[PDB]
């Protein structure tokens, strides 16, 4: 087992793939309740299938670290942590809806203070 | 506070817990045996509230499940009318009318008008309160974590709340009020509450799907009643509370999702208030030293009698809470002549207890 | 021993400090002893975990200290003047002794601060002043023998003594006075022989033990916790409550056997005008006694409602009614008893 996780705070954490499995069913389900249309749902399934498919095959942790890439386990299973909330703030939001404000006029534009032909 | 979900498997007390329902706790004891040595992660109080029939025991129950602890259930006014074999001293019929006639909540729902319904208004308060130590008896020698679904903290509300409907006296009000201090002070704060807010017409909704006969069809139901319930939670009861305890408000149990509920709960962490000691907010649970945690120990695991006498108040300025001496008198004779109150517990040997002429032992806390 | 572990300790240096007083050889090993109870008694009494535990440290500490310093100080004196420990005769070298003596008992015109202390303290740490801080400065008394200051505080023990008991409402200051006229008694049974006064302190030891002893156990504070404590029967409510009126030592009570005994001595020593005073007082003793038995004598009074049960300790429970027990039927130990003679 390796010995630090090398990083002051982040400690080594046993049964990780228990831990990253029952994330990633909490998550799946939290985009359950999304509606069908939303960006945001389509990608987050693919995305965490993909790792909840990739969790499986290799037993090894550190096997599992190289498969899944993006970091170490012990930062993962964060990665994971922020998404469930995210998904609960998520649908508290509804961010999959239209746009709320148009912006006036002239406002993103740069340089500012010019004059036009109408 | 942290899940059996997140342990991938259950928890395990760090070591063997002390036999405290059936063994007495001695000072010789404390130094015989540490206290916090068995103190873990989850040796903390979660208190819930919510407005009436809010559902919350099942809540409760889950919540003690999966994150193990103990469910402690609610309050349960007929012990007064219960005993070694069971028999509700209800079924002693209007013998003694006036004031030795009971009054459960079913009464109280039935008519509140009734001066005799103060009684259990203050003796809700105490069963509240011996919950209360019951719960830190558990704490204190096992060391595993409670959840208790109301607190004597919190039964002010109703008192209030019943008052200023007037059902209360004035007299009443300012006997609870005074003496809750007596007693209150000597509890621990809990260490976590988690207060569920439906409105009054939700409430309503659901207590008419709890269909009681003698509270549905009830007339106490007023939306001010129900309603009081909210104010006083939200502002009289919770900041107090609020300063001491970490305060956790979802809408209510029923879109209250346990797990989530049970993520955010995890998520709140204590060792984070492991800071400055003087801090206010989990004031009452700084033990210094393991001889401190005795004398937390000690106090609950064999000072519970000296815990319900600090109840003995003398007030003979309220009528309603008086009794008629020669009534009284009666009253005495029926209790302790009925079946199954002539002695001691275990000791009620008209009642069917063999092994006497022998027998000379007494429980910790054994009622008497 | 009340809640901590440390109870053990300081009662423990409390004992061999007052057990050096009693042993002591001379005024200085005495006043030594006299201070080391001084120490091991303060925590005890200052419990940390309330006010008024505090205050009441303040005010013994703050008089005994000062005790403790003119005691000394007149010893010295005392073995100046007269260079050895046992003055041919007493003069103004050994009335300051008493004074500081009578002080740290809290003898009668001495003992304002006495009843200031009880609001303080608790129930056994009031009790454990009542008996044991008391043994040594009267051991002490006995050595001094200055007939006329001890009859003054005989005269004195017990007409403050009583008449501030019939005043008081909170327990812990009727105990005060109920001992400073008990004071009043050891006092000139210590001034006629020292034996039958190490037995009369004995029984008031065992009396006043018993009686706070069960008003620790039910934390009856106040004449209306009294009346209000419930008890199952109201019978029971009146046979332990005989024991107030043991206090008056009353012949069936077991606490006229001392009374008895210090009275057939004293008047044996002819002083009959002393016990005319002192028993006079007595009546006024039992007087508020009475005062305090209308809650058991009678039966089934008015109550309050809520309570249902009543509860206590078993040690303390076990203990103190066997106690009561001896209490109610002592006399016929008669002849139990041999060291009258
Ligand atoms: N007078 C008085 N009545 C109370 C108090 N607390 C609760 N109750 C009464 C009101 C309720 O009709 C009844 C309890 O009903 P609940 O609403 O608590 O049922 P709930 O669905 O919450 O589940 P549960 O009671 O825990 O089994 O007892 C109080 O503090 N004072």
């Amino acid at each position: 087992i390796k010995a630090s996780t090398g990083l002051t705070g982040l400690a080594v954490s046993t049964n990780p793939h228990h831990t990253l499995s029952a994330l990633y069913g909490k998550i799946l389900r939290a985009v359950s309740k999304m509606p069908q249309d939303a960006s945001y749902r389509k990608y987050t399934e693919q995305l965490v299938k993909q790792r909840a498919d990739s969790v499986a095959q290799h037993k090894d942790i550190t096997a599992l670290e190289k498969a899944v890439g993006c970091g170490q386990v012990e930062e993962l299973i964060v990665q994971a942590e922020n998404e469930l909330i995210l998904a609960r703030k998520m649908l508290g939001w509804k961010p999959w809806e239209k746009l709320v404000q148009a912006a006036p006029a002239k406002q993103w534009d740069w340089p500012p203070a010019q004059i036009m032909e109408p | 506070i942290s899940g059996k979900t997140m342990r991938g498997g259950p928890r395990v007390p760090k070591a063997a817990p002390y036999p405290y329902k059936t063994k007495k706790y001695s000072v010789f004891n404390a130094i015989f045996d540490k206290t916090s040595k068995r103190f873990d992660e989850n040796s903390k109080v979660i208190c819930v509230e919510g407005p009436i029939a809010a559902g919350k025991s099942k809540f409760a129950k889950e919540l003690a499940e999966e994150l193990d602890m103990e469910y402690y259930p609610a309050v349960d006014l007929d012990l007064i009318y219960i005993n070694s074999y069971g028999y509700d001293m209800r079924k002693l019929d209007p013998q003694l009318p006036p004031s030795c006639r009971s009054y459960d909540v079913r009464n109280f729902c039935l008519d509140p008008s009734h001066d005799l319904a103060a009684q259990f208004q203050i003796r809700m308060y105490m069963l509240r309160y011996s919950q209360y130590i019951d719960a830190l008896q558990h704490v204190l020698s096992t060391g595993q974590g409670v959840v208790l679904e109301r607190s004597p903290y919190s039964d002010f509300v109703f008192m209030e709340a019943m008052f200023r409907q007037g059902y209360l006296s004035r007299g009443a009000r300012s006997v609870y009020n005074e003496l809750r201090q007596n007693t209150i002070g000597e509890l621990l704060k809990p260490h976590l509450v988690i207060y569920l807010d439906l409105p009054v017409d939700a409430v309503k909704k659901q207590i008419k799907a709890r269909n009681v006969d003698y509270e549905v069809q009830s007339k106490v139901f007023s939306d001010a009643y129900l309603s009081d319930l909210e104010q006083l939670y939200k502002q009289q009861y919770l900041k107090d509370i609020s300063t001491h305890a970490e305060l956790l408000i979802y809408d209510w149990t029923a879109g209250g999702e346990t797990e989530v509920v049970v993520e955010d709960i995890e998520r709140i962490d204590f060792n984070q208030f492991e800071a400055d000691i003087h801090n206010k907010k989990m004031l009452d649970w700084r033990f210094p030293l393991e001889a401190e945690w005795c004398e937390a120990r000690i106090k609950y695991c064999h000072e519970k009698p000296d815990l319900m006498n600090y109840f003995n108040v003398p007030r003979f300025d309220v009528p309603e809470l008086v009794r008629s001496a020669d009534d009284g008198k009666v009253w005495r004779d029926v209790w302790f002549n009925a079946p199954g109150m002539k002695y001691r517990p275990g000791y009620n040997a008209d009642m069917g207890d063999e092994g006497l002429l022998t027998k000379t032992k007494i429980g910790i806390n054994q009622g008497i | 021993m009340f809640n901590n572990s440390s109870k053990i300790l300081f009662i423990t240096i409390m004992i061999i400090g007052t057990l050096i007083t009693v042993t002591s050889n001379s005024w200085l090993g005495a006043w030594m002893g006299l201070e080391i109870n001084l120490l091991s008694f303060i925590p005890l009494l200052s419990d940390n975990n309330n006010l008024m535990s505090t205050e009441a440290s303040l005010k013994y500490f703050l008089t005994q200290v000062l005790a403790s310093t003119v005691l000394l100080f007149s010893s010295i004196l005392l073995m100046l003047k007269n260079n050895m420990n046992n003055e041919i005769n007493e003069s103004f070298t050994s009335m300051i002794i008493m004074s500081a003596l009578l002080l740290k008992s809290g003898a009668a015109p001495f003992h304002f601060w006495f009843p200031n202390m009880m609001e303080g303290l608790t129930w056994m740490n009031a009790l454990m002043l009542m008996t044991w801080q008391k043994i040594a400065p009267l051991m002490l008394i006995s050595y001094l023998n200055i007939k006329y200051l001890l009859l003054i505080s005989v005269i004195l023990s017990v007409i403050i003594g009583a008449i501030g008991g019939l005043n008081q409402t909170s327990l812990r200051k009727l105990m005060a006075f109920s001992s400073i006229n008990h004071l009043g008694w050891m006092l000139s049974s210590l001034m006629i022989s020292e034996s039958i006064w190490l037995i009369y302190f004995f029984f008031y030891s065992f009396l006043s033990f018993v009686l706070t002893f069960m008003f620790n156990i039910f934390k009856l504070f106040h004449l209306n916790q009294l009346f209000s404590w419930f008890v199952n029967s109201k019978i029971l409510k009146f046979t332990l409550f005989m024991n107030f009126l043991s206090l008056g030592g009353l012949p069936p009570f077991l606490g006229f056997l001392p009374k008895w005994l210090v009275i057939q001595q004293l008047t044996l020593c002819n002083q009959y005008f002393m016990l005319t005073l002192m028993m006079m007082s007595t009546l006024i003793t039992l007087f508020f006694y009475l005062r305090i038995c209308y809650s058991a004598f009678m039966m089934n009074y008015f109550e309050n409602n809520w309570i249902m049960k009543m509860n206590m300790n078993s040690i303390n429970y076990n203990m103190y009614m066997i106690m009561t027990f001896f209490s109610i039927f002592g006399l016929f130990l008669i002849s139990l008893f041999y060291f009258m003679f």
